[PDB]
RNA sequence: AGUAUGAAAAUGAUUAUUUUAUAAGCAAUCAUGAAUAUAUUAUAUUAUAUUAAUGAUGUACCUUUUGUAUAAUGGGUCAGC
RNA sequence: UGCUGACAUGAGUAACGAAAAAAAGGUAUAAACCUUUUCACCUAAAACAUAAGGUUUAACUAUAAAAGUACGGCCCCUAA
RNA sequence: AUCAGGAAAAUUAAUGUAUACCGUAAUGUAGACCGACUCAGGUAUGUAAGUAGAGAAUAUGAAGGUGAAUUAGAUAAU
RNA sequence: AUAUAUUUAUUAAUAUAUUAUCUAUAUUAGUUUAUAUUUUAAUUAUUAUCAUAGUAGAU
């Protein structure tokens, strides 16, 4: 069938894996989140 | 003009972005703020922000109230009393002999 | 197809402007509104008089307008405590700002 | 179905929707305003309705008097503002034509319309009262309204009437009395004038009016001259 | 038409000014599955009941 | 109470930060220079020409005017109309005023008012704004006609992006325009312009049937013939 | 300001 | 993505001079009439500039090739890099 | 098939995306907005009441009202 | 019938209850979400008048909602 | 049933005109109908729309 509706929105979903406390409860996460701080992002994690 | 924006302190980096503008790339905002104000509202005067403003009688040389005489314009030699302040760009406002 | 070259400044203009279809014709067909010596269209009418009779079939028909009774016999101030102001949107705004939108017809030339 | 009548890009129900509509606004007011091409539909659709109704009043034949009457109501929504419509037929327009034979109705071309360029046009009754039971205007007649429009802008002017004018106030004489077309006439000069502010004398304009139509229903065969007709119309050698 | 005074396409959205724009912005009350539940600082009262009601301290 | 117009200080403001409403010979020459003209366009009909020692009034000197072609055509008197940032298109306007070309301008108002196309509302609002304007500058409107009319576009056109199908991808421009004119008289510029075409016609020169045609080609050095 | 010379002027009229 | 200025080109409309509705191809060079414009030594039987009467000659430019007008490659135009 | 910017040619060409609309009046302002009437279309929907989502887009700033018995969440309890 | 069918938090007495916080508009076979578009695509539930039918098929349509950023003519070849 | 006009010191029959043929209870929980009860709440002639032009016979 058709396809470029691959973006299914979904708050829950959203903030498990790609919010704030997602990234800063881990080793990974934290890397991210520092990166973006040092690079000087406003907006470091949904 | 209906915001609410007078109850809440949103936005706060944002309206610290436009507050603190760089000091070289002040006249792109004075040329648009000059520009869309009316003749009667506007002065050909720079203004000033907090950190160079008179605050002080001494830094203000004359204070309302007492005569002074106006040279280097229309009204040179004129003799006028000085009305208030400005406070926006560290100016006198006179009599109507200014 | 595909444009093969671009077309010189002389073929599109000559394409255009070259042809006598393509041309706008001068209205000749004008004459004299006979209730009103102003230009008008032939064998057609005029606006401004065909206008001013409807108009006048407007005002000699307009159906009262409805004004109840209980409402026009409310005071001021039941009137305010009841039925208070609102803030219209963009939209309405622009909505009733009307005479940005719409035009009436101009009138045309007195022939002489 | 090629030849018979006009398209309007409509399916042929919502085509004889659309003229079964238009001819009872129609006949609901006196004037409407609308495209040329559906002007003429529906005033071939008024005029054959208007015939079928002044045939029923005038036949003494039963069978062909409810027939009639079935094809009137066939041709009709009998609903809303226009639920005692065939009354309406019956009762006031019909009896207006029972001596015209034919063109009960008049399109009127109008400048295209600015949005699209559109033609458009007004579809009138012929000879429409103008005062109703209290002697106030009514809608329609613009024709005459525009008449005694002209007659009233060449008194003004201290002109002589067009040819035109004359001409076209003979054909509205045709099928009206003399004290009648004389009322309907200060009836329309008096509003006319009060609209354009200009002062209005009754018994001058009684005159005025007098003398028009003295004129129209007059017998006088000299129409000025003609040109001397550089052609002559001598027999055969 | 939606606007009387835009009788052509011209880039003007059904509404608002733009269709996209960030999303990392904070959340709120009224954003959420019915589950989601923020709050405003405005109620450390008291106690919830077994149940699911809630006792006044 | 008062209004805009009413208010003459206020007249005076705008005509202050704009220049004063007068013609081009008011506005252009020296005193001197403008009576000379004046004097020369009286005596010669109404318009300049090369050569005539005018007589200045209460004095008892005389004058010869020399002048360019373009300080001819600038001192004649003419109205100068712009319009506004209209909607439409250079191709668009170019369609009506090719037909307004050299009018009377009371017939291409009659035009405008007639015609079916969006851009003849403004046109002519720009034309019976013209007409005003002469009044105002002294001119009869019975004798102004259009000299010059043309289009230009307005700047600033906004781009959008069109997604057509298939990936492929469009630029959609909606262009803005303005139309100005320049209107001159018959009395004066129509004249003119007879007057020098009859003097060319004078000029030119007759047929002649066994014409002393130029034998083209070098010489040689040798007679041939 | 304009608005504070404003201010003064209709403040020294009602005086 | 500073401010001011901006007769920079590409591009559009209009006007003026000139040629053009029996003539066929890189639109140019030379030969040669004619119209117009300017010229404070045109004394003129003058000079210069603009312009498809007419005649002759003339197979865009780079790249890459033994070799290209080639119907082999690259280029819508201009400004900046 | 250099990069960016401006502007051209195609060209005022193709298109304007399933569709019923007509008068009178608001308004001598209207095909496009509002009202009334006529006509149609969806009707185990193009209706009603909701979940998720979303530039509040709504009948708006004077704005979406809960102790619970048809109130959801919150809270107790746990599955993956 | 076999295809053998979730986990987890215990009663009477005596006092006690001033009842916190958050959602609530409209859209929601869509112009108000996912599809670069006011995109004929994708998108979860319940009710879904009556007549007729075995039926939630098919015809109608009572209430409700709607009739659309393109219009008016003409209807050649195709 | 309303509105204009009377047959006595609201109103009866007419001239007509306008509007309507509803609602509400019972028959064990809900929806439909069916019949009772309540109410003025009707049975003949033409017409139209929708169903591929709804359908078939012509023209
Ligand atoms: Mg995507
Ligand atoms: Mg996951
Ligand atoms: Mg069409
Ligand atoms: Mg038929
Ligand atoms: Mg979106
Ligand atoms: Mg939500
Ligand atoms: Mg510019
Ligand atoms: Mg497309
Ligand atoms: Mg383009
Ligand atoms: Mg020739
Ligand atoms: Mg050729
Ligand atoms: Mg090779
Ligand atoms: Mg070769
Ligand atoms: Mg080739
Ligand atoms: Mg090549
Ligand atoms: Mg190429
Ligand atoms: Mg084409
Ligand atoms: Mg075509
Ligand atoms: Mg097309
Ligand atoms: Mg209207
Ligand atoms: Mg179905
Ligand atoms: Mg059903
Ligand atoms: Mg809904
Ligand atoms: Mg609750
Ligand atoms: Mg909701
Ligand atoms: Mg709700
Ligand atoms: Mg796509
Ligand atoms: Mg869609
Ligand atoms: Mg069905
Ligand atoms: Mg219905
Ligand atoms: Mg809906
Ligand atoms: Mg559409
Ligand atoms: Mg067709
Ligand atoms: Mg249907
Ligand atoms: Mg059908």
């Amino acid at each position: 069938k058709s396809r470029g509706n691959t973006y299914q929105p979904s708050t829950l979903k959203r903030k498990r894996t790609f919010g704030f406390l997602a990234r800063a409860k881990s080793k990974q996460g934290s890397k991210i989140l520092k990166r973006r701080k040092l690079k000087g992002r406003w907006f470091l994690s949904h | 003009s209906g915001s609410y924006q007078h109850l809440s302190n949103v936005g706060s980096r944002v309206m610290k972005r436009l507050g603190n503008r760089p000091k070289n790339f002040l006249p792109h905002s004075e040329k648009f703020i000059k520009k869309s104000t009316p003749e009667f509202m506007k002065s050909d005067l720079k203004e000033v922000d907090e950190k160079t403003s008179f605050k002080s009688e001494k830094e203000w040389k004359f204070i309302p109230g007492d005569r002074v005489v106006v040279m280097s314009g229309a009204s040179k030699g004129n003799i006028a009393v000085i009305k208030s302040f400005d406070k926006r760009t560290n100016s006198f406002i006179l009599d109507e002999n200014g | 197809a595909v444009p093969k070259k671009k077309v010189s400044h002389q073929k599109k203009r000559q394409k255009l402007y070259g042809p006598g279809k393509k041309q706008l014709k001068m209205i000749h067909h004008l004459n004299k509104c006979p209730s009103c010596g102003h230009y008008k269209r032939a064998n057609t009418l005029c606006m401004y008089c065909v206008g001013q009779i409807s108009h006048i079939w407007k005002t000699h028909t307009a159906k009262e307008e409805i004004k109840p009774r209980q409402e026009e016999e409310l005071s001021e101030l039941d009137q305010r405590v009841l039925y208070p102001g609102r803030r219209d949107t963009k939209y309405t705004k622009d909505l009733k700002d009307k005479d940005n939108y719409l035009e009436r017809r101009v009138r045309t030339l007195k022939k002489d | 179905t090629v030849g018979i009548a006009r398209k309007l890009s409509r399916d042929k129900a919502h085509r004889d929707a659309l003229l079964k509509n238009l001819a009872c606004q129609l006949f609901q007011h006196e004037s409407i305003v609308s495209t040329h091409a559906k002007c003429k539909e529906a005033s071939r659709v008024a005029e054959r309705i208007i015939t079928w109704t002044k045939r029923a009043i005038t036949t003494s034949n039963s069978v062909a008097q409810a027939e009639l009457k079935s094809q009137i109501q066939s041709q009709l929504f009998l609903a809303g503002d226009n639920r005692k419509l065939m009354k309406r037929l019956f009762s006031e327009i019909a009896p207006r034509y029972l001596e015209r034979p034919g063109g009960y109705t008049r399109v009127l071309r109008l400048e295209p319309r600015a949005n699209d360029s559109a033609p458009q046009s007004v579809l009138e009754l012929v000879d429409s009262p103008v005062m109703s039971e209290s002697h106030t205007v009514n809608r329609g007649n613009l024709k005459m309204w525009l008449l005694v429009k002209s007659v009233i802008n060449d008194d003004a002017n201290q002109l002589p009437h067009n040819p035109l004018t004359l001409q076209n106030l003979h054909k509205v004489a045709k099928f009206k009395a003399e004290a009648q077309l004389h009322g309907e006439i200060m009836l329309i000069k008096q509003v006319l004038l009060k609209e354009m502010s200009l002062p209005y004398d009754e018994a001058l304009e009684n005159e005025r009016t007098q003398a028009l139509l003295k004129e129209v229903y007059s017998s006088s065969l000299p129409k000025k001259t003609k040109k001397p007709s550089s052609y002559v119309m001598v027999p055969r050698p | 038409l939606t606007r009387p005074w835009k009788k052509y396409r011209d880039g003007e959205l059904f509404y608002g000014l733009s269709k996209v724009g960030n999303k990392r912005v904070p959340l709120t009350t009224k954003q959420g599955n019915k589950t989601m539940y923020k709050g405003t600082r405005a109620s450390g009262i008291g106690r919830h009941t077994k149940f699911g009601g809630y006792v006044i301290n | 109470s008062i209004t805009i117009e009413n208010d003459k200080l206020l007249q005076q403001h705008i005509i202050s930060l704009q220049q004063p409403e007068q013609l081009a010979s008011q506005s252009l020459l020296s005193p001197l220079k403008r009576e000379i003209y004046e004097a020369n366009c009286k005596i010669n009909g109404g318009f300049y020409k090369k050569d005539t020692i005018v007589k200045l009034p209460n004095s008892s000197e005389r004058y010869k005017l020399k002048l360019t072609k373009r300080e001819i055509e600038v001192l004649e008197p003419s109205v100068y109309a712009q319009s506004y940032r209209i909607k439409s298109s250079m191709k668009k306007a170019t369609l009506l005023l090719r037909l307004l070309g050299g009018l009377d301008v009371m017939k291409a108002i009659s035009q405008c008012h007639f015609s079916n196309k969006k851009i003849a509302r403004e046109v002519a609002e720009l034309l019976q704004k013209g007409v005003k304007d002469g009044q105002k500058l002294g001119l009869k409107p019975e004798d102004l006609y259009i000299s010059q009319i043309w289009t230009g576009s307005d700047g600033f056109w906004r781009k959008r992006v069109e997604f057509k199908a298939r990936t492929r991808i469009g630029i959609i421009s909606h262009p803005y325009i303005h139309v100005r004119c320049i209107l001159r008289t018959k009395s004066v510029t129509k004249r003119r312009l007879a007057y020098e075409a009859h003097l060319k016609e004078q000029k030119r020169a007759p047929w002649v049937q066994l014409g002393d045609k130029p034998i083209r080609g070098v010489t040689g050095g040798v007679y041939k013939w | 300001d304009f608005m504070s010379w404003f201010k003064r002027k209709k403040q020294e009229e009602h005086q």
